[PDB]
């Protein structure tokens, strides 16, 4: 009371099954539009007036749903066919529209790397401690990252990015890294990361000290 | 075909009045409902209001109002969709719907930060480790304010492994990532730099990467 959003929020499936969106209104409506609008580029349209048609949509999208739910089935999902899709209605008061559904083509699980570099010297003399441990090539999306140094655990200063997804491996890349200063890097010793994934039991952990150089 | 696309703008001082550019010309001219569709990097789409020519007839939205004055020109054919007495929410993607059945005919978009900002220079710290087959290696960017940032890697030679990271946001400063692979065989044995530079700036940074 009162937002209206698509229903299920994160979808994967791979080539070759069912992809049915559902819609979800906060108000009842009669023509509902529903869009393709891919990452970093301007939205599409893709199905108008709950079923019809688009300009380069292909013949296998179908679409109803009348009332205050939705629903755009993709018969047999394709390479063509991984976008975030929104709805929309207008309005007269608009609702207003969702946020949009985010899939991804689905594959076999893959276990990434986790590359920790040590700061170099000019970081240290400019008064810098950034310590980073990249994960590369990882499939799912989910980690429940750790980062614990000497022992204790530590989640101060600790940032996540996401570089999206990819055409070739289609895998997906993070860059798991924390910032300190450069008082705090010389009281600790092993710098180190353990990656939680669901492909592997024990995740991959490499060290490496500040007393050789 | 509609043509072209939409304008740019950047970082205004504080009081002073930008004005968006939406130069579609597609005509059907001119009765239709261009509707300014707003998203920001939460992934939610908005929308800012729409204007209609004929007679002159604009609109508003409860999060917008105050005064988002969407001005119509039928002589340039623009449509105007910039909000006045701002904050800094308004960094965020500003579209142009065109009017039919759906909103089918967009435009590409430009994305306005708004503040009283100050432009800092870029810094290019050295990330390589003191084995294996494959190396992955990169260069940290820390701090620089306005979201205008360059990535490379050896101008357009080396660009297979980059993967492109978020600058995402801690104490009010972009720190983004560009980590590609190298073999063996040509590390150390041609000299990989990594060149990134800052538009609004003007400031170009370079650092050639050696083993430590």
């Amino acid at each position: 009371d009162i937002e209206l959003t698509q229903s299920p929020a994160i979808m994967s499936a791979s080539p070759g099954e069912k992809v049915t969106m559902t819609c979800s209104a906060s108000s009842s409506l009669r023509y509902m539009h529903w869009y393709q609008q891919k990452s970093g580029t301007s939205p599409k349209r893709w199905i108008y007036d709950t079923y019809n048609l688009a300009s380069g949509v292909p013949v296998r999208f179908s679409g109803s749903g009348s009332g205050t739910s939705y629903s755009l089935t993709i018969s047999s999902m394709e390479a063509e066919d991984a976008a975030t899709y929104y709805c929309q209605q207008w309005s007269s008061n608009p609702p207003t529209f969702g946020a949009g559904t985010k899939l991804e083509l689905k594959r076999a699980d893959a276990a990434p790397t986790v590359s920790i570099f040590p700061p170099s010297s000019e970081q240290l003399t400019s008064g810098g401690a950034s310590v980073v441990c990249f994960l590369n090539n990882f499939y799912p999306k989910d980690i429940n990252v750790k980062w614990k140094i000497d022992g204790s655990e530590r989640q101060n200063g600790v940032l996540n990015s996401w570089t999206d997804q990819d055409s070739k491996d289609s895998t997906y890349s993070m860059s798991s890294t924390l910032t300190l200063t450069k008082d705090e890097y010389e009281r600790h010793n092993s710098y180190t990361c353990e990656a939680t994934h669901k492909t592997s039991t024990s995740p991959i952990v490499k060290s490496f000290n500040r007393n050789e150089c | 075909q509609v043509q072209l696309q939409q304008s740019g703008s950047e970082l205004v001082r504080p009081g002073a009045s930008v004005k968006l550019s939406c130069r579609a010309s597609g005509y059907t001219f001119t009765t239709y409902w261009m509707h300014w569709v707003k998203q920001r990097p939460g992934q939610g789409l908005e929308w800012i209001g729409n204007i209609y020519p004929h007679s002159g007839n604009t609109n508003y939205d409860e999060r917008f109002k105050s005064k988002a004055t969407l001005t119509v020109d039928t002589s340039s054919s623009t449509a105007y969709m910039q909000l006045s007495s701002l904050t800094s929410e308004d960094s965020a993607v500003y579209y142009c719907t065109r009017d039919l059945r759906g909103f089918a005919y967009w435009g590409q978009g430009t994305t306005v930060t708004v503040s009283s900002p100050k432009t800092t220079p870029p810094s290019v710290y050295p990330l390589a480790p003191a084995a294996a087959s494959m190396v992955t290696l990169g260069c940290l960017v820390k701090g620089y304010f306005p979201e205008p940032v360059t990535v490379t890697w050896n101008s357009g030679s080396l660009s297979s492994g980059v993967h492109t990271f978020p600058a995402v946001l801690q104490s009010d400063l972009y720190t983004l990532s560009s980590s590609v692979t190298v073999p063996s065989s040509t590390w150390p044995s041609e000299t990989v730099t990594c060149n990134v530079a800052h538009p609004a700036s003007s400031t170009k940074v370079d650092k050639k990467i050696v083993p430590r």
